[PDB]
């Protein structure tokens, strides 16, 4: 007694695997104004690069 | 700068060519009334790119 769904093999019944919670961020995520402003992490330190990188609006 | 880091505070000077100023060289001549300088008054002059103006 459980139901019952349709497969390639019959009438098999079905259920449900538990959220494990890794996954890697697929396309839905990258977006452009999300890593833009990423990117200016790549970018060294110093009293040349600080406030630059503060003011960096998107 | 608030966002830095340690102590020692670099203050670069506004403009370049401490080295000189002080073999002024004054260049006494004519010219024509293409120029916009004042006649008969000195002034100084920085570089090449704007002589003919």
């Amino acid at each position: 007694m459980n139901v019952l769904i349709p497969g390639i093999d019959g009438m098999v019944s079905a259920g449900t695997l538990e959220y494990t919670g890794c996954c890697p961020p697929s396309f839905a995520d990258v977006d452009e104004c999300t890593l833009a402003t990423a990117f200016v992490g790549l970018l060294p330190s110093g009293p040349l690069w600080d406030r630059p990188k503060y003011e960096a609006i998107t | 700068d608030a966002l830095s880091d340690g102590f020692v505070r670099l203050c670069i000077d506004p403009s370049l060519n401490f080295f000189g100023e002080g073999c002024k060289i004054l260049v006494e001549g004519q010219m024509t009334d293409d120029g916009s300088a004042t006649p008969d008054a000195v002034t100084c002059v920085t570089s090449e790119l704007d002589i003919i103006e």
